[PDB]
């Protein structure tokens, strides 16, 4: 899965930067991997220019990587994440119209590469179909992602979905009796109260950046995951966002591989929850996906029976941080109409 | 110098070390909005 890692990280930070620039001063939370895997899966049903353009919008350099390299990369990535103090589950599904004749190759590819489950539903029953899809996503995300599909047009013949569920224990957990309410300074004028967790007996991996107005803490989970908490100096969030790239993440990661930066730390971190909710059909045209959301999209790898077009695409995500660990969940939908 | 207080907006990058993937990315501006 390492061949696709550069493109996936590129897409992650492109998406972040667009949200942060278009809606400043707002909580942001999404799973870039869920979006990438959903759209890569969708691309199995796209033909000709539309296929290449989806993969390009996802950051793939198709002079360096074959389409096979991308899909097999995702297959290995997803298999690895699903393997047995860390729960990660990633899955996919297609909700297929009972009426329409789907191309077996497309169906076969989504099952082989993305482990997709195939479900049949009656899209004449909009209310029932929305409940069926949203209940599946809710179940798979242990209740975290509710109402993924918030709208569903009458002429829809397929909805693609994927989800990610992540629950992981801290290597260095907090003692919950030390958690007390503290001030959190949202901006110059605005202060809220939050439960603030405290640990001060442990060594942690952290640095105060000599080149940028921020500090960086990396906390390990039990299992093969970590989290970087990046703390801009007061009022300097936008300056850090301007340089928030895959290359900057790898700079910080590499600095924090030297035990010079493993030191005793007094850490105050809030216990909190945030979420994100995005309309991808409204956002993604500005990240390379104009073709896919246009009248010109060639989705004729899904069926030859009707001329298909993109309909709504949603992403929702939640983050829950407490003394024991982190829980994060997300899901992405993509509806196809005729 | 040996203290961090996450009491102002901060960024969050959850990273799979086995796959080198950004699993989740975000920013906490106001943690009292779920
Ligand atoms: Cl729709
Ligand atoms: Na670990």
């Amino acid at each position: 899965s390492l061949k696709i890692a550069p493109a996936n990280a590129d897409f992650a930070f492109r998406f972040y930067y667009l949200i942060a620039s278009e809606t400043p001063g707002k909580n942001i939370f999404f799973s870039p991997l869920s979006i990438s895997a959903a759209y890569a899966m969708l691309s199995l049903g796209a033909c000709s220019h539309s296929r290449s353009q989806i993969l390009e919008g996802l950051g793939f350099n198709l002079t360096e990587l074959s389409e096979s390299d991308v899909h097999r990369g995702f297959q290995h990535l997803l298999h690895t994440l699903n393997l047995p103090g860390l729960e990660t589950r990633v899955g996919s599904a297609l909700f297929l119209s009972h009426n329409l004749k789907f191309l077996a190759k497309f169906l076969n590819d989504t099952m082989a590469v993305y482990e997709a489950k195939l479900f049949h539903t009656n899209f004449y029953d909009t209310v029932g179909t929305i409940q069926l899809i949203n209940d599946h996503v809710k179940k798979e995300t242990r209740g975290k992602i509710v109402d993924l599909v918030s709208e569903l047009k009458k002429d829809v013949l397929m909805v693609l979905v994927n989800y990610i569920y992540f629950k992981a224990l801290w290597e260095k957990p907090f003692i919950s009796s030390r958690t007390t309410p503290k001030d959190f300074y949202v901006d110059e004028n605005t202060t809220v109260r939050v439960p603030m967790m405290l640990q001060d007996q442990e060594h942690h991996w952290y640095l105060h950046d000599r080149y940028l107005p921020c500090s960086v803490l990396r906390m390990d989970y039990k299992g093969d995951a970590t989290v970087f908490f990046i703390l801009p100096n007061q009022g300097k969030m936008r300056e850090i966002e301007e340089v928030l790239t895959p290359e900057m993440l790898m700079r910080w990661n590499n600095l924090l591989r030297k035990r010079n930066f493993y030191k005793k730390l007094e850490l105050h971190l809030p216990k909190f929850s945030i979420s994100g909710s995005y309309v991808l059909d409204q956002i993604l045209p500005r990240l390379g996906f104009t073709d896919l959301f246009s009248k010109w999209a060639d989705l004729s790898g899904i069926t030859k029976q009707q001329k298909l077009e993109a309909s709504k695409s949603f992403h929702k995500a939640t983050l829950d941080v407490d003394e024991a660990g982190t829980e994060a969940a997300a899901a992405t939908s993509f509806a196809i109409k005729f | 110098r040996h203290i961090l207080r996450f009491n102002r907006p901060f960024l969050v990058v959850i990273f799979s070390t086995s796959t080198q993937s950004v699993l989740f990315l975000g920013k906490v501006v106001d943690p009292t909005k779920p």
